[PDB]
RNA sequence: CGCUUCUCGGCUGUAGUAUCUGUUCUUAUCAGUUUAAUAUCUGAU
């Protein structure tokens, strides 16, 4: 996300598995986290979509509900043509809140 | 760091003149042979055929500016 | 301002060509890529022509194109790699006639980048995978399969990334149902960029690498990696499995090598050079095409060297090893980008410069006479393989497909005194260069022309039976007499045809299956084949003014306008209907629809009258002679014609205006175009196996359908009077048309194109030409790097003859030197010799632009190359013309080291027909831009702009400037101003003063451009085009005072920075811009002629309602109708600079090419109806251009 | 629809980007980003070139929020006014003596380069040859 | 259940920055580290 600056994306080669977003994350652009003008579907790589990891939220890791999307300002800047936008690590937020 | 390993041609705070210009020349050569019509224009300016111009460009992308310094 | 881009002539030069069963039938098709345009061509087997079936603008640059067949499949899908970061797999749907995009997979950012793939494209020959590859660092492998709906599916992209690696070519190695392998010519360059000695980059040989996709392990591994003893440029697949020795041929400079891994010893065979062709000081020879062929017994390759010498390459082999590779000189064809040899024995060559060709292979194999060559013949001393070239022996030319690429210079001018203007175009590279004249008309080929006495007012043409394939009678009606001619292929007047038209006639036809009718204003004569004259007299003393004839209906109108019907019975006689009507005025015209095949009478009848009204009347027997709907007209009707292909009524008036209505039991819309100052006469003509309508005015036009799209195009021919259809063995399908005192059997052979190309061939690549405005003649400078002038051709020929006598002629044959001397090879056919490097042939040719003959030819020296020409007339001397020619000397183009130029001054003495030398001034750099200015000339030396004036010894400078940057390439003046085009930066405005002689820079532009050519539009604005593809318009700010007399600049430049008011991407290097008016009755429009053959226009918008409507149309079409390659259309037009104030009309004119649900969606989003949107969408084109 | 309201709010952001408190500058830089991507391809490349003149001095800020807001604004103006204009701004700071300006100008050039690498080919400056190496792209320089 | 009188009331956690207030070196050279350049740091009189 852009709010949490320590989160890193997968950025490997994007396959054919369409990325999904959870119920808490619905409407968000993957890169921006803005809610308006979705234009392009999210294709996550094959390691980020394997077995138990299928149908899972791109940002969270929770159970996916809807399809994921890039906004139009990610489409026209071509931020959808870098890699798999699956946020890999869970770092320094929603972990100490679990510990609180 | 990770950009210049992954996306070639980027450059950093210590990029000399030769490295910047050799990335300039390699991107210029791939855009010459990529566009059809720049290759048309460079084939009219000689009498070389298009495959002669593409071989001449492709053999120059190895060391286009000269030996390093 | 707001512009609008239309393409009149689409691009014609071909970069890629592939072949295969794209329709899914037994016959094969070509699919070509014209850079921005993807077309499908069908090579018609019986008649040998090529017919375009579909032409789509993909709005990208198709960097590679390849067709592949799914395993156990009939259809071949097309695989497109482009400047978008997407592979896209297409399928030709022949039913809907479109390229349905099957698949589209994204892998990286867009544009012709160095890292992302798309440039190279290999496919497995079985059809199980596809590898799309970059020039550096990264490749991708898709795995294609077919799932249970017989539907194509792709896997995720595999990766085969290898850092610091150049890829010269990639190709699919055949392995029959084995793990698929791809071969590529890589090169690792990191040790070549680490060592400053410069020799480590001199021993860094290519590597043939084999990538093997493991379908079991789902990844790509480098299997084999073997170095190469010379740099190969591209590879050829060898078929394998059960067919042949599976491997990859490797072409290279002076060598062809079979290489295949595992056990084969590497087989080299040196390329056969010509016998003693005079172009090789030190120059090698590479292959440029592949053209594999698999004739179901053996397989061979039609390779082609860089001169054009097709070799037939064949492998002689044991069990699976190759024993030897052997080849022989197949033929010689102009140099091609791609060849597609077709099963059914055709060979299609796509010459990259000039016309493309389709040959029929006459003697394949060619295993009879010629000294064939082989790898295993133990020959030393270099090549020692010396074939002698010869004219065509194995191929015969069947079709020449026309093209204009490369358009190097163009003028819009009316030198031929025609009403419409003309396009005078330079074309070609090398000895195939040609000046082409283009008009808007259709090509009118005179099969036969006869003179007729008197003054004939009508003609008709009839057969004897309906089953007659050709005609048997021609009928000519003069003012007071008629004649009947007969065609026994030797046309003669006859007397016993049965007509006997002593009175003039109004019509004839073949009414019966074998029975005829004459209609004359004194009676109606049914003439059965057995010559039985059914005469019918006039009722009373009215005479028959008009008539409408059919197969099974006749309707005449007599004076006062009384309508009489006649039906053809199943008995075959004519029966008058028992109701007669006289209409509200006289009848000026009447017409009936042609009878359908199943139907037995024609339903509707249109009658035009003196009230300027046309009435439609049904003639079904329930309501015969009863009106349906009327239409008012502005002027007197003259002629009506009703056709289908969906019925249309075409109305030509007494002024030169044509209209069309749609037809049904009610009439519908209206379309119109001014054909014209003459009463328009309309005639049904059979054209291209369909119906077409010939309109007659001061110029004759033809309206004909072409894939549900009517083209109302004129005919490049004189004004005529009357016209009708024609068929014979002399002409299978033509027109019989009469003008003043004469008769013409003509044929319109080409019904596809827009322009009539007529070419006059030139010696070298013509740079630019000027127009001597008194007694119009073109003055062309032609200049080619790497080319001998023919004085040194003759000198080198005599020198090689002297050597062929002197080299041990004792034992003898000096016949060899003589026959070498006096047997020229046609350089337009066999390719010009290339004169090493830094040599420069050049001529100056004054040419009549009517007949196309060299009215004068002036050679130059060996390296003195012409670059800029101007005709002018000075003020210090009198009226006499002058020609200036900028010349250079020892120019060598890379690394750029000119040795100082000259400016030749000639006189253009006489009417302009010859060219006397006057003087020769030397200048210290190449004068690339000469321009007349206020009775003097302005010469751009290159960084130095000098005024010049005539002296009797040499040209004398009057001023100079030195602050203009890198290199001048264009000088254009509006009067008192100079627009100096830099070769890198931009337009630099310069003021010239009268009191002083200064040249003061007073404005420049902020962008860098690389301007090629430019054009003035207003006193302020300059439209320019650049090397990369764009078109900009630079308008000066409203103040920008010129009064600057003479240190800081503004940003290292001038002070009044000009501003840009459009930027637009075209996709080709636009090399000629001109403000003109292509159609009289139209308005001005910036015509651009690109380098890939295309011709377009940029037209302004009148009002904001038009501009806003077309903006919303194309803003909807970017959404509903995306381009084929996936390249975003806004981000294609905004390739280099972002787009500004230009609406792409090639996307707008794809509104007529969608399915009607999409058109209804967009049109209701526009709150109009789709015929009104298509009317509004073609109104701009017909108003501004063709 | 930002083609209609950009001339109304350009005198607002020109006042916000001159203000001392850097939250004004980070939020006005975000407005410049979204407005630049909203009027792409409509011919409003003059107002954005005006606002770039005020956005560009905030390059040397080191608060992370304002540096990512200004750098998002720069890579959102790259598509609006062109890679040529952003390369003219990024030039002559690429080889500045201080590392503190050299690395910021090199990372804005990296954003331009990976944003549009093909379009930069026409826009590169002409760099003359030194003794041992040749640097003039001669192929673009010659003319038919 | 109904009738009357009096009186009262209402109408947190997380990532990050910009500021004050607190306190600090008239060391002369030299050399090295370092910086855009000072500064800073390290030693011998
Ligand atoms: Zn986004
Ligand atoms: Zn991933
Ligand atoms: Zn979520």
């Amino acid at each position: 996300a852009k709010h949490h600056p320590d989160l890193i994306f997968c950025r490997k080669q994007a396959g054919v598995a369409i990325g999904r977003l959870c119920e808490k994350c619905d409407g968000k652009c993957v890169i921006c986290d803005s809610y308006v003008r979705p234009c392009t579907l999210v294709r996550i790589c094959d390691e980020c979509n394997y077995g138990s990891y299928q149908g899972r939220c791109v940002i969270c890791g929770g159970p996916g509900v809807s399809d994921a999307y890039y906004c139009k300002e990610c489409t026209i800047q071509e931020k959808d043509r870098d890699g798999c936008p699956k946020i890999v690590n869970l770092g320094s937020s929603k972990t100490d809140l679990f510990y609180e | 760091e990770h950009l210049q390993s992954k996306y070639i041609g980027t450059g950093h705070a210590d990029t000399t003149k030769w490295e910047w210009l050799v990335n300039q020349h390699r991107d210029s050569y791939c855009s010459y042979m990529g566009h059809f019509d720049l290759l048309n224009y460079f084939a009219i300016a000689e009498n070389e055929s298009k495959a002669r111009v593409r071989f001449n460009l492709m053999e120059k992308m190895l060391q286009p500016c000269g030996p390093p310094a | 301002m707001f512009l609008y881009n239309l393409t009149l002539q689409r691009a014609t030069g071909i970069s890629f060509a592939i072949h295969g069963n794209f329709s899914g039938t037994k016959q094969q098709e070509i699919v070509v890529s014209r850079g921005k345009i993807l077309e499908l061509l069908r090579p018609d087997p019986n008649t040998g022509k090529v017919h375009t079936l579909l032409t789509v603008e993909v709005f990208g640059v198709i960097r590679s194109l390849m067709a592949f067949r799914l395993t156990g499949g009939t259809k071949d899908y097309i695989v497109v790699g482009s400047d978008s970061g997407r592979i896209v797999i297409l399928e030709y749907q022949p039913s809907k006639n479109m390229f349905e995009k099957i698949h589209q997979e994204t892998f990286g950012k867009s544009g012709c980048r160095r890292i992302v793939p798309g440039q190279f494209l290999a496919v497995d020959p079985k059809g199980r995978a596809v590898m799309i590859s970059a020039i550096e660092k990264q490749k991708l492998v898709y795995i294609l399969n077919r799932d249970a709906a017989a539907r194509l599916t792709i896997s995720s992209p595999l990766e085969a990334h290898k850092a610091n690696t150049l890829v010269y070519h990639v190709v699919g190695v055949d392995v029959g149902f084995e793990n698929p392998m791809f071969a590529c010519l890589e090169m690792d360059y990191e040790e070549a960029d680490n060592d400053p000695t410069g020799e480590a980059a001199a021993n860094t040989q290519q590597t043939l690498t084999f990538y093997e996709l493991d379908l079991g392990l789902n990844h790509v591994v480098r299997k084999y990696s073997e170095p190469l003893e010379e740099h190969g440029n591209f590879l050829i697949t060898v078929p394998g499995g059960s067919d042949g020795p599976s491997g990859v041929l490797i072409c290279s400079e002076n060598y062809i090598t079979y290489k295949n891994f595992g056990d084969q010893p590497d087989i080299r065979c040196p390329i056969p050079r010509r016998r003693n062709d005079l172009d090789d000081p030190e120059r090698g020879m590479i292959f440029v095409c592949s053209a594999t062929h698999k004739t179901k017994s053996m397989f061979f390759f039609l390779a082609q060297t860089e001169q054009g010498d097709i070799f037939k390459i064949t492998l002689e082999t044991d069990e699976d090893m190759v024993t030897e590779i052997r080849l022989k000189y197949f033929d010689t064809v102009p140099v091609a980008a791609a060849m597609c040899v077709l099963k059914t024995g055709f060979l299609f060559v796509a010459s990259e410069f000039g016309n493309h060709y389709l040959y029929q292979i006459a003697h394949l194999g060619d295993d009879d006479e010629e000294p064939e060559f082989s790898s295993a013949m133990p020959l030393e001393e270099g090549d020692t393989f010396f074939f002698q070239p010869r004219p065509l022996k194995n191929l015969v030319l069947v079709d020449e497909l026309d093209s204009l690429s490369p358009i190097l210079f163009c003028q819009i001018a009316d030198l031929a005194n025609e009403d419409t203007p003309q396009l005078y175009v330079a074309c070609g590279r090398g000895p195939r260069s040609s000046l082409r004249v283009l008009r808007h008309g259709l090509e009118v080929s005179e099969m036969a022309v006869s003179e007729l006495p008197g003054n004939p007012n009508a003609v008709w043409t009839v057969r004897r039976h309906i089953e007659d394939e050709f005609d048997a009678y021609i009928i000519v009606s003069f003012v007071n007499a008629t004649l009947v001619l007969s065609i026994g292929e030797t046309v003669e007047e006859v007397t016993d045809s049965g007509f006997l038209g002593t009175t003039p006639t109004l019509s004839c036809s073949l009414l019966g299956d074998d029975a005829l009718v004459q209609v004359y204003p004194d009676g109606i004569r049914h003439i059965r084949a057995d010559k039985r004259v059914n005469e019918w007299k006039t009722p009373g003393k009215k005479t028959i003014v008009k008539c409408a004839v059919n197969q099974r209906q006749v309707v005449i109108a007599l004076t006062g306008g009384e309508l009489v019907y006649f039906e053809m019975d199943p008995s075959g006689q004519l029966n008058e209907y028992t109701e007669r009507k006289e209409m509200s005025a006289d009848v000026v015209c009447m017409s009936l629809a042609n009878v359908p095949p199943g139907e037995q009478r024609s339903r509707f009848l249109a009658v035009g009258l003196v009230d300027n009204t046309v009435r439609i009347i049904s003639l079904d027997p329930s309501d015969c002679l009863q009106p349906l709907s009327m239409q008012a007209l502005p002027a007197q009707p003259e002629s009506l014609c009703i056709v289908e292909m969906f019925l249309y009524l075409n109305i030509g008036l007494q002024n030169g205006v044509l209209l069309r209505t749609v037809l049904d039991p009610v009439t519908g819309d209206l379309s119109d175009t001014r054909t014209g100052s003459r009463p328009v006469k309309l005639f049904r003509v059979r054209m291209q196996g369909q119906e077409a309508v010939l309109a007659m005015s001061s110029r004759s036009w033809l309206s004909y359908s072409y894939q549900s799209r009517f083209h109302l195009t004129p005919l490049s021919y004189e004004t005529l009077e009357f016209a009708s259809g024609f068929a014979s063995e002399q002409c299978p399908e033509g027109i019989v048309a009469i003008s003043t005192n004469t008769l013409r059997i003509l044929a319109l052979e080409k019904l596809g194109a827009v322009f009539n190309q007529v070419a006059f061939p030139l010696q070298y690549t013509p740079r630019k030409f000027v127009i001597h405005p008194e007694s119009n003649n073109l003055i062309i400078i032609e200049t080619d790097h790497n080319a001998y002038t023919e004085a040194t051709k003759a000198q080198r020929k005599q020198q090689m003859a002297e050597e062929m006598v002197e080299a041990a002629g004792e034992d003898l044959a000096a016949e060899m030197a003589a026959a070498f001397l006096n047997e020229n090879l046609p350089e337009s056919i066999f390719g010009a010799p290339k004169a090493g490097n830094g040599q420069w042939a050049s001529v100056i040719r004054v040419m009549n632009p009517i007949q196309g003959n060299t009215l004068d030819l002036v050679q130059l020296e060996q390296n003195e190359a012409a670059f800029s020409v101007a005709v002018c007339r000075f003020s210090n001397t009198g009226e006499d013309w002058y020609v200036l020619v900028g010349v250079a000397k020892d120019l060598i183009l890379n690394p750029r080291s000119v040795a100082g130029g000259f400016v030749y001054t000639y006189k253009l003495v006489n009417n302009g027909e010859k060219l006397e030398f006057l003087h020769k001034t030397p200048v210290e750099e190449v004068p690339a831009a000469i321009a007349p200015f206020q009775g003097r000339v302005l010469i751009g030396v290159g960084k130095l702009l000098r005024v010049y004036d005539l002296g009797k010894k040499k040209l004398l400078r009057k001023c100079e400037n030195k602050h203009i940057a890198n290199y001048i390439s264009g000088i254009q003046t509006i009067g008192h101003r100079v627009i100096v085009s830099d070769v890198q930066e931009s337009f630099i405005w310069v003021r010239y003063k009268r009191n002083e002689n200064q040249l003061i820079i007073f404005a420049d532009d902020t962008y860098p451009r690389w301007v090629t050519t430019a054009s003035l539009l207003d006193y302020d604005t300059v439209a320019g085009a650049d090397k990369f593809g764009n078109i900009c318009v630079v308008r000066l700010p409203p103040n920008t005072n010129d009064e600057v007399d003479e240190d800081r600049g503004l940003l290292n430049g001038a002070s009044q920075k000009a501003e840009v008011i459009m930027n637009y991407h075209v996709g080709e290097t636009v090399l000629s811009l001109q403000k003109t008016t292509l159609i009289p009755g139209g308005s001005e429009s910036l015509v651009y002629t690109t380098l890939s053959g295309g011709i377009g226009i940029l037209v302004p918008f009148t009002s904001h309602e038009d501009h806003d409507f077309f903006q919303h149309v194309e803003m909807h079409l970017r959404s509903e109708h995306p381009p084929l390659c996936g390249r975003d259309h806004l981000s294609f037009r905004s390739y280099y600079f972002p787009v500004k104030n230009v609406i792409d009309g090639d996307l707008c004119e794809q509104f007529n090419s969608m399915e009607p649900n999409k058109q209804k969606n967009v049109s209701e989003e526009l709150d109009r109806t789709p015929p009104e949107v298509s009317k509004k969408l073609e109104d701009i084109r017909t108003r501004y251009a063709f | 629809m930002g083609k209609d309201y950009i001339y109304a709010v350009t005198p607002l952001l020109e006042d916000a980007l001159m203000d001392r408190d850097l939250v004004h500058r980070q939020t006005a830089s975000a407005v410049v980003q979204h407005m630049s991507l909203g009027v792409y391809g409509f011919g409003c490349e003059d107002s954005l070139n005006h606002l770039l003149n005020y956005v560009w001095p905030n390059v040397f800020e080191t608060s992370p929020h304002v540096i990512q807001a200004v750098m998002g604004a720069l890579e959102g103006l790259r598509v609006a006014i062109g890679p040529c204009r952003m390369l003219q701004y990024c030039l002559q700071g690429l080889f500045h003596p201080a590392r503190k300006v050299r690395d910021v100008y090199w990372k804005i050039y990296n954003s331009i380069y990976i944003g549009s690498q093909d379009a930069l080919i026409a826009h590169y400056p002409r760099i003359y040859n030194d003794d041992k190496n040749t640097y003039i792209r001669y192929e673009l320089d010659y003319i038919l």
